């Protein structure tokens, strides 16, 4: 019961470290819109 | 449990429903100091819709638990409220309260 | 070796309870012992190699290792003799065994088959006097006759007949 | 696919065994044991006067002769006994033309002066070249019904 | 994590071979670490979709950089979770019997048990987590494709992203399929960890048959779940230099929602 | 994990000569009996083709009136034990049987040269008339040969008390159907004794409490340890087991006995008990009885016949017959007279019929060193016992289902032990081994059995007489003739010594394993012990006040140092116990039992001293351990305020004023699920909790009928016992003198079953008959049904529980491979379940269906007695009553409209089919304060 639970964090961080390396950890196109939203509110001044 | 929570999810229906009714009579009589943004009325309609669905999730899961394990200290409420004409108001609460304001 | 040939033996006028006795008494249909098969083959085709396997199982004491073709799993608990007593003939569960040189499965012994026949027995129930008649074909008027036989044989409803204490003990 | 309880750790009515000299889990009974439902000592259960081993061949059937027992024995004659003794009891079955000691025809004087309990005794234990029945019939109400049929089948020559 | 996965795959290869009774579950308490960790792991991925879906209803912009580290954190807290309803059964090779398929048995699942709805919740939760995180990665892996300058890693992100191009006729169709998905994953996760809450509250047990289990479990799912996003993103600023995207106001607001949960 | 696309080619084999009696699929019950101590219990065992699979009670028999004991029921796993001796053994290595008859007959011609001097036999207390006639043929062929009869739970003090009061030896058959009060004295008579099933029915027949019942039994007990009669006792008294000789001397002087010579005074709660038990004995003189068990010395046994002859019970409820056993004046003193003869030679042949005296002897009787002085030691037993290694020769046993034999029960009624099966391993029973010693080695067991009864039948037509004796079981042309007695005076004149201060030891037989003869039986081991629900452990039973003086908890291992020997015993404290009166149980510590009973507990036989063989006061506890395993199966022995839901207990003083005083006249509960219409064969059960003595015969008969697997000691401690029915002690009251109440908790077959609605694959549904169908092939193993079952009567197969005392269940090397000889003990109508499916008491649905389907073929309906479940067909008190609820003239429809009909957990609306008749424990007015 311990080795399946403590082993379950392996399968979490096997896939999480596969997610960090192969895929972006931050949605680039949405934070590009957040950079665009900060610029379009500074240009409203 | 959950019996005050079913009121709490309906305190949100009444005062977002009262949010739109009060900004209607104050709009129809031309008494609002601001014109209503059409984007932020879709916010008040998002809140009215997402609290009809919360209300029908806390009232039905209050019923789903009581109906499933029919303990005789929990079933007398929904047994008095689904028999002798109160069955009609039960079917209203699924269709006229949730499913008719779920689709529209 | 030189196994049982049903097509010759039912053609000898054997009425299907000669061997397989207690198909109207027991929960399990008998396969006949060597004493049945040596009742004729002690002098019918004695000193043959087709029935040398039944002479060797008589001079010695080893039971004949017949191969079961209808191997229902042991969680089913089929009950014979409730079907021949509530009017289900040996066809529509076993095929034309009298026209069978070596017995194969006819039905795959599913669960959905035998549930359609427990939920609606009227499309398969025949009279008890034609249960051991293999040439009985279902009539064009199977319904209103099978429904007549269900209320005559007091055959229980689809609710009581499919609830896994029938099967599955 | 998964076979977990498909074949179990118990023995069915006629399945094989890995324990005995014969392959059967169906084991023979000890020869002088009596079960609870089957005392088998009367003049009904044997075809003799008081159930003696060398008894005296009871001359009529002890159990009753009803029309639904004559009709049952007519059915039970056609299953077991009419294969090589003929349907009408003439010894003219399809196998009876091929048995070397030809099955004696009923209607013969000997089989008529034969006592009725000997007709039971040839059933349940067998004659010389006729192997025993009675493990095929397995009920006293149908062994006597068979010889109730033959005694009525011995009236229509 | 490989030594944790070889502790995972060995504890499962033990579990199938010798049985479900190497765990220590008794007959009074017959649900143990197989279910305490299952509701825990299902509970972790739920605030990974409050960040991904519920906050996208609120048009909030602080959910933006916490998005993929919560969409993917949902999926791997479901793939770690969803094995547990498949392996706590004593005969795990028949968990397809909890699916409504036609067979040569006339048998179907029950659809009154709240473990049959756990099949229906998670196999809807596992597939729309990997459909709302893959839809989010359709316009993003088109940017990793154009920044590759190496054709065997460009073809990898040029096939994961199906060919996206941007485009207002595709950007308008994206967000009306994103906020509807963010509007479909918001009653889902208030229902999933309510359906992983009904499989105690359906039962007549004294500590289990309480009727505030459905909103209090999902409150604890967006309590334990925000704790895992905080436990994972504090070591994703100090190790990957994301101090200018995961700025501390994102933790001031993830702490307020964890407090409000 | 077995896996294949197809099941393999299943072979179906017929016979080669099918016998007439056998129909494949029909049960074919045979009437035999079992020699338990020396007496017959009387059996009706179910042999499907040849193999007996289920022992039931012979309802014609006087001992069992259709219901067996705990030990008598589990003689099937003893029969199909793979640890049985499969071959004879000569000096360690295996051999043949005819090598023995060439070695024994070569030693029998050397004994006829003498006057048969060295031909000692050590059988155990046999009563069977064929072995008596073979002994009396053996002792007239060899003149100086001696037949010693050792039995560790023999009636040694019970027959020495019959000599000390009456002169010659007399058998004492008690009769409790005409008995208002039953003042026992250390007498667990409802135990597995030779008369334990009849004395439990006759005691429970008196207290069947109905709508118009005002007088029931009383049952004053005064027991040393909590014994299973104490569940039926209404005034059980925890006496120190050394004062029971002084409670009877205080009760024989209240009644008229002239020369009682009372001494060693009593406490304030033992004296007000005995002034009220004897006050209820001076009244109702014609129907009252004073009982005393063999734990007591022979003087109080003689006083127990003195009181029963004073009160006029002789001829009324205490009948005196000729002794049914052959040698009543031979016991432990007969074993001690043999080893002092076995020393320094002067013994040449030692036959040992099944006694196991290497293991069973007292410590003062050196049977180990006296053995291996005999040049030819032969042993006859169905196990290679502790003796069979230390014997020169060894034979198989021929367990009673394999051997032609006789046995005489009490009342003298002889019953013929037919073999239901041929001997699997060639058994050569005790009647067949004396045939070798007499000189008839080719004579079979049947040829010497009918040779005796042809000469003991003074009527004509023996074949009618013999076939009827095999059919009915009983003979009853052979009952023990009633003996006119004297009750000589001047036997208790000598005053007893001082009651010695010090902590007392108390020797007991375990109700599961009686004397270790069946310690290799897996069904008896995992069956929970009656008060202390333990499975695989001998314990030292202490009171709560005794362990508080010694400072030891419920699991410490202590080294119980008696007069010269230490035993290294674990501790289970026990509320009903007497003060300073540590009780150890027999049946454990066997070093050569097999794979079940090897090293399970501590051998209590190393503390017997043959002068204090049941109780002595020189014990030193001296704790030497901590935290033993002690795999118990109850969890909480204390009713936690859950009264009105577990065992509603009242007295008869408040029941004669209010009938439904334990019922709660409440409003009908509201259910949102509606209800279903059960109109044909509504199956319900009524468990009379007032008459259940926690005999555990219904636990082990559900095990033998429903193929329930045994679970080892390591997985009982994890609470994974497989028991479809369980008995629940509850210990209401003061922690030193409590009332112990049984709840027979099985699957209540709830109509609104909460265990069914939580099954994802619908592997638990209802019949239209109404009972709960747990289908095993559909169970995927999600243990949610067990969680929603409020009674927790669901039992999950966790590992592959199959043949677990023969292979430890934590491997898959033999998961789908099974022992071949254990497959024959299984019922062919119950699924032998896989690794991950859940079990449940199915009302014995294989017994429901086999008579429901049989009643459909013959177009009738089921009657009441046509379906009798395994827990119902075994209960000696008939506490369990199963039957149709829609049949208006049924037996369970009367028992479920009684004023004591309560269902367990009616706070939940499960609507059970199992209702319980409440407990009424008949308290005296002079003792209830
Ligand atoms: C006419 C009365 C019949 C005879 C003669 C036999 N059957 Fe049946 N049968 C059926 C099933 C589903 C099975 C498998 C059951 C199991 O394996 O437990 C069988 C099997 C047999 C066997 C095999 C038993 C053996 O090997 O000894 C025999 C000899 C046999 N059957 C003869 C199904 C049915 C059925 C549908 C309800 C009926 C009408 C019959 N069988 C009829 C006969
Ligand atoms: C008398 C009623 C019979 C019983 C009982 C059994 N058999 Fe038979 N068998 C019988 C006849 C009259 C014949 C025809 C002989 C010939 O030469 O054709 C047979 C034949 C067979 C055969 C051979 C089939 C062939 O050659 O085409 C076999 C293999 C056979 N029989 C097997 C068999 C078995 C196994 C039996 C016990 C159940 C059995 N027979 C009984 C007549 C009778
Ligand atoms: C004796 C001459 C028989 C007669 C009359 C009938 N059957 Fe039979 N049957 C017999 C034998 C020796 C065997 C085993 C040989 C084999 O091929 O299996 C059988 C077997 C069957 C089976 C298959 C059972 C199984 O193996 O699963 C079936 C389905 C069967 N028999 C049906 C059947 C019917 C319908 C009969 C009346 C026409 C009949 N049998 C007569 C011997 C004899
Ligand atoms: C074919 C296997 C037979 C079956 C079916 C039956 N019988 Fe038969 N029978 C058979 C033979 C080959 C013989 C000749 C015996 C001899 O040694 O010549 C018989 C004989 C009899 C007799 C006459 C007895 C005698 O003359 O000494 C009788 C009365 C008889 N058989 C009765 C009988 C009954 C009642 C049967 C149905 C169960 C039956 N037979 C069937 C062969 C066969
Ligand atoms: C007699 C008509 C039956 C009823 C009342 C039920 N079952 Fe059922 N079952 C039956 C038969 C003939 C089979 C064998 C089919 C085959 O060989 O594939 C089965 C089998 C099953 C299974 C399959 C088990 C496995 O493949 O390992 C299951 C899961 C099963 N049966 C379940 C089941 C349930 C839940 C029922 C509830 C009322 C039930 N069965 C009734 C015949 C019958
Ligand atoms: C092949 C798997 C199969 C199994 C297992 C099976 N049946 Fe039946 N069965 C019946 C009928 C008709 C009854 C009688 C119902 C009654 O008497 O209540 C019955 C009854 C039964 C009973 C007895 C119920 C009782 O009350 O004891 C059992 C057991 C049973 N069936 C099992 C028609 C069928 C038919 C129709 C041709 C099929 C096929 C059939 N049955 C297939 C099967
Ligand atoms: C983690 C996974 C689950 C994710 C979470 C749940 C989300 C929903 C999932 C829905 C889909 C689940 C599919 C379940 C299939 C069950 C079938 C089965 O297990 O059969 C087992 C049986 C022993 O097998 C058999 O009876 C036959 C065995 C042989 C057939 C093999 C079939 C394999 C299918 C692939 C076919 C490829 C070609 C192979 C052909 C066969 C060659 C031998
Ligand atoms: C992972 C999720 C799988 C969900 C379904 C579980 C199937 C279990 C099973 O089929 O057991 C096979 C066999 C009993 O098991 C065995 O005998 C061998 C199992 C070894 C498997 C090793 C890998 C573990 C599974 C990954
Ligand atoms: S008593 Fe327990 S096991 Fe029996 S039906 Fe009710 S919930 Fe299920
Ligand atoms: S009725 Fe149920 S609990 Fe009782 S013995 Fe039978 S199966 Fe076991
Ligand atoms: S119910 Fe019967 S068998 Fe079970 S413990 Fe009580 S008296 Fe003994
Ligand atoms: S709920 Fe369902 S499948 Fe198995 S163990 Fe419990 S039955």
């Amino acid at each position: 019961d311990i080795s399946l639970y403590a082993g379950s964090f392996g399968w979490f961080f096997f896939l999480f470290f596969l997610f960090i390396r192969l895929l972006p950890a931050i949605s680039i196109f949405e934070v590009r819109d957040l950079v665009h939203k900060t610029e379009t509110e500074k240009a409203l001044a | 449990s959950m019996y005050p929570v079913t009121y709490i999810a309906s305190m949100l229906i009444l005062t977002f429903g009262g949010g739109i009714i009060a900004l209607a009579v104050l709009k129809s009589r031309n008494l609002l100091p601001f014109g209503i943004p059409v984007d932020r009325l879709h916010d008040l309609g998002k809140f009215l819709f997402a609290f009809v669905a919360v209300w029908a999730y806390v009232n039905f899961s209050e019923y789903l638990i009581i109906w499933s394990g029919n303990v005789p200290e929990l079933t007398p409420w929904h047994g008095h409220r689904s028999a002798g004409g109160w069955e009609i108001l039960g079917i209203v609460m699924i269709f006229g309260h949730f499913l008719l304001p779920f689709m529209l | 070796g030189g196994g049982f040939n049903h097509q010759l033996h039912v053609a000898l006028g054997m009425d299907c309870r000669y061997c397989h006795t207690a198909v109207e008494v027991s929960a399990h249909a008998n396969i006949p012992p060597t004493e049945t098969c040596m009742g004729c083959h002690s002098q019918i085709i004695s000193r043959s190699e087709k029935v040398a396997f039944v002479w060797q199982s008589w001079e010695t004491g080893t039971s004949i290792q017949w191969n079961k073709v209808h191997d229902l799993p042991k969680f089913v608990y089929f009950n014979h003799s409730i079907h021949v007593a509530k009017g289900v003939g040996c066809s529509t569960c076993h095929g034309r065994i009298d026209q069978m040189r070596v017995v194969y499965k006819t039905q795959p012994l599913f669960m959905s088959w035998c549930l359609d026949c427990h939920r609606n027995p009227e499309k398969y129930v025949r009279p008890r006097e034609e249960v051991f008649n293999m040439a009985w074909t279902p009539p064009p008027n199977q319904l209103e006759v099978g429904r007549r036989l269900v209320q005559e044989y007091e055959i229980r409803s689809s609710w009581e007949l499919t609830n896994c204490a029938i099967c599955h003990r | 696919c998964h076979l977990e309880m498909y074949d179990q750790a118990k023995y069915k009515p006629q399945q094989a065994s890995e324990i005995f000299a014969d392959g059967a889990s169906a084991r023979p009974l000890v020869e002088h044991t009596v079960a609870r439902g089957r005392l088998r000592i009367d003049a009904t259960s044997t075809g003799r006067v008081d159930g003696d081993p060398n008894g005296a061949y009871v001359t009529t059937i002890p159990i009753r002769i009803t029309p639904e027992l004559l009709e049952r024995g007519a059915q039970r004659y056609r299953i077991y006994c009419a294969v090589c003794h003929g349907v009408n009891g003439n010894g003219r079955g399809q196998v009876g033309l091929l048995l070397n000691p030809r099955p004696p025809s009923f209607y013969d004087q000997r089989l008529l002066d034969m006592p009725d309990g000997e007709y039971y005794d040839v059933l349940v234990n067998g004659r010389r070249t006729m192997y025993p029945y009675g493990y095929r019939v397995q009920s006293i109400s149908d062994r006597w019904a068979i010889v109730a049929h033959i005694r009525e089948l011995q009236k229509n020559p | 994590a490989a030594l944790g996965l070889l502790m995972y795959l060995f504890s499962l290869a033990v579990l199938f071979t010798v049985g479900v009774g190497v765990w220590g579950i008794n007959i009074p308490v017959a649900w143990g670490f197989d279910i305490i960790n299952f509701v825990w792991w299902i509970g972790i991925g739920h605030a990974g979709t409050l960040i991904s879906a519920i906050l996208l209803l609120f048009r909030q912009d602080w959910r933006t950089s916490i998005n993929r580290a919560a969409e993917a954190m949902t999926i791997f807290a479901v793939a770690c979770a969803g094995i547990y309803p498949l392996v706590h059964t004593g005969r795990p090779w028949l968990d397809y019997w909890m699916l409504p398929y036609p067979g040569t048995l006339g048998m179907w699942p029950q659809f009154r048990s709240a473990l049959e709805w756990d099949v229906f919740a998670i196999s809807t939760y596992a597939t729309v987590s990997i459909l709302f995180w893959y839809l989010g990665l359709i316009p993003d892996l088109a940017s990793l494709r154009d920044r590759a300058t190496n054709i065997w890693v460009k073809r990898f992100y040029g096939f994961l992203a199906l060919g996206w191009r941007g485009g207002a006729r595709d950007w308008n169709r994206y967000e009306v399929a994103s906020l509807i998905l963010a509007g479909l994953s918001t009653p889902l996760v208030l229902s999933v960890h309510s359906i992983i809450s009904l499989d105690f509250a359906i039962s007549q047990l004294p500590g289990w048959h309480v009727t505030v289990f459905p909103p209090y479990f999902v409150a604890g799912a967006v309590y334990c779940g925000f704790a895992m996003v905080i436990l994972l993103l504090v070591p994703l600023r100090r190790w990957y230099k994301l101090h200018d995207l995961i700025t501390i106001k994102h933790f001031d607001l993830m702490g307020k929602v964890m407090l409000a949960s | 994990c077995q896996f294949a696309l197809k099941q393999p080619q299943e072979k179906i084999v017929p016979y080669v000569r099918q016998p007439e009696e056998i129909i494949h699929g029909r049960p074919l019950f045979f009437a035999t009996a079992v020699t338990f101590a020396g007496f017959g219990v009387g059996l009706l065992v179910e042999s499907h083709e040849g193999r007996p699979t289920k022992i039931e009670g012979n309802p014609d028999h006087p001992a069992s009136l259709g219901s067996t004991d705990l030990i008598t029921q589990a003689m099937i796993l003893t029969m199909y034990d793979p640890d049985r001796s499969q071959a004879p053994t000569n000096a360690g290595q295996e051999t043949t049987w005819d090598a023995f008859v060439a070695a024994a007959t070569a030693a029998m011609q050397a004994q006829t040269a003498k006057q048969g001097a060295g031909l000692r036999v050590l059988s155990g207390s046999l009563t069977s008339p064929t072995l008596i006639a073979q002994k009396q043929q053996l002792l007239t062929q060899f003149p100086q040969a001696k037949w010693y009869e050792y039995e560790p739970v023999g009636r040694d003090n019970a027959n020495a008390g019959a000599r000390l009061a009456f002169g010659a030896d007399v058998h004492t058959i008690y009769r409790l159907d005409t008995a208002k009060v039953i003042v026992g004295f250390d007498a667990d008579f409802t135990a597995p004794s030779p008369t334990g099933v009849r004395m439990a029915r006759q005691l429970a027949d008196g207290r069947r409490i109905r709508k118009g019942t005002k007088e029931v039994n009383r049952l004053y007990l005064a027991e040393s340890t909590p014994s299973i009669t104490g569940l039926l006792a209404d005034h059980r008294l925890p006496v120190r087991s050394s004062q029971i000789e002084h409670l009877v001397r205080a009760l024989a002087t209240l009644v008229g006995v002239p020369n009682v010579a009372a001494g060693a005074p009593l406490s304030d709660t033992e004296k007000k008990w005995v002034e009220a038990a004897a006050k209820d004995l001076q009244a109702n003189r014609g129907a009252c009885v004073v009982l005393v068990g063999e734990s007591q010395p022979p003087v109080v046994h003689a006083l127990g016949h003195a009181i029963n002859a004073q009160l006029g019970n002789v001829g009324s409820t205490v009948v005196y017959t000729e002794p049914v056993e052959d040698d009543p004046s031979g016991g432990i003193a007969a074993l001690s007279a043999l080893t002092q003869e076995m020393n320094a030679g002067t013994v040449e042949v030692l036959l040992m019929i099944e006694s196991n005296p290497v293991y069973n002897a007292p410590a003062d009787i050196p049977f180990a060193e006296a053995l291996a002085k005999v040049p030819l030691s032969m042993h006859v037993g169905l196990y290679r016992d502790e003796t069979a290694q230390q014997s020169v020769w060894h034979i198989n046993g021929a367990h009673f289902l394999e051997a032609w034999g006789d046995v005489r029960a009490f009342d003298g009624t002889t019953t013929i032990v037919q073999p239901l099966i041929a001997p699997l391993y060639n058994g050569k029973s005790a009647i067949e081994v004396l045939n070798v010693l007499l000189g008839k080695p080719q004579e079979t067991g049947y040829q010497t059995l009918t040779a005796y009864w042809q000469t003991q039948d003074a009527s004509g037509n023996f074949r009618v007489f013999w076939n009827t004796a095999l059919h009915d079981g009983v003979i009853t042309a052979t009952q023990a003739r009633s003996r006119q007695v004297t009750l000589q005076q001047g036997f208790a004149d000598a005053a007893p010594p001082a009651p010695t201060q010090g902590l007392e030891i108390v020797f007991r037989p375990d109700p599961s394993l009686w004397d270790g003869a069946f310690a290799n039986n897996a069904w008896l081991q995992e069956t929970p012990k009656p008060y202390t629900k333990l499975t695989w452990d001998n314990v030292a039973l202490m009171s709560v006040r005794t362990a508080n003086a010694l400072g030891l908890k419920n699991g410490d291992v202590v080294r119980l140092t008696y007069q010269g020997r230490s035993v290294d015993a674990p501790v289970w404290v026990q509320p009903g116990h007497a003060d300073d009166s540590v009780t150890v149980h027999f049946g454990f510590g066997r070093t050569a039992a097999g794979r079940v009973g090897n090293n399970v507990g501590f051998n209590a036989y190393r503390l017997r001293t043959s002068a204090t063989p049941w109780f002595g006061v020189g014990l030193e506890v001296a704790k030497v351990g901590e935290n033993y395993k002690l795999a118990s199966t109850q969890g909480h022995f204390l009713m936690e305020g859950r009264k009105k839901d577990l065992v509603r207990y009242g007295t008869l003083a408040e029941y004669v004023e209010d009938e439904k005083f334990l019922q709660v006249e409440k409003e009908e509960p509201i259910s949102l699920i509606g209800e279903y219409e059960y109109n044909g064969y509504k199956w319900g059960m009524s468990i009379d909790l007032n008459v259940c003595n926690s005999c555990n015969a219904c636990v082990v008969a559900c095990q033998s009928e429903n193929n329930i697997p045994v679970v080892g000691k390591d997985e009982v401690w994890l609470g994974r016992e497989m028991h479809w029915i369980r008995i629940d002690q509850y210990y209401v009251g003061d922690e030193h003198t409590p009332n112990v109440y049984n709840m027979v908790m099985l699957c209540q077959q709830c109509e609104h079953a909460p265990c069914e609605i939580v099954c994802p694959v619908a592997a638990t549904v209802h019949d239209a008959e109404g009972l709960n169908n747990m289908v095993y092939n559909r169970c995927v193993g999600t243990k949610y049904c067990s969680n929603n079952c409020p009674y927790k009567v669901r039992r999950f197969n966790f590992l592959q529980y199959q043949d677990v005392p023969y292979r430890s269940p934590i491997d898959a090397s033999t998961e789908n491979d099974s022992i071949p000889v254990l497959k024959m003990m299984r019922n062919p109508d119950v699924t032998v379940r896989a690794r991950g499916v859940m079990e449940k008491c199915t009302f014995c649905v294989q017994r429901i269906n086999e008579a429901r389907i049989q009643a459909r073929t013959e177009n009738r309906r089921i009657a009441d007695g046509e379906i009798m479940t395994a827990c119902q067909q075994v209960c000696p008190t008939q506490a369990i009553v199963f039957g149709d609820l829609n049949d208006p003239q049924a037996r369970v429809v009367d028992l479920k409209e009684q004023p004591l009909k309560y269902t367990s957990l009616d706070k939940l609306n499960t609507k059970p089919r199992v209702s319980y008749l409440a407990k009424i424990k008949n308290l005296n007015p002079d003792l209830a304060e």
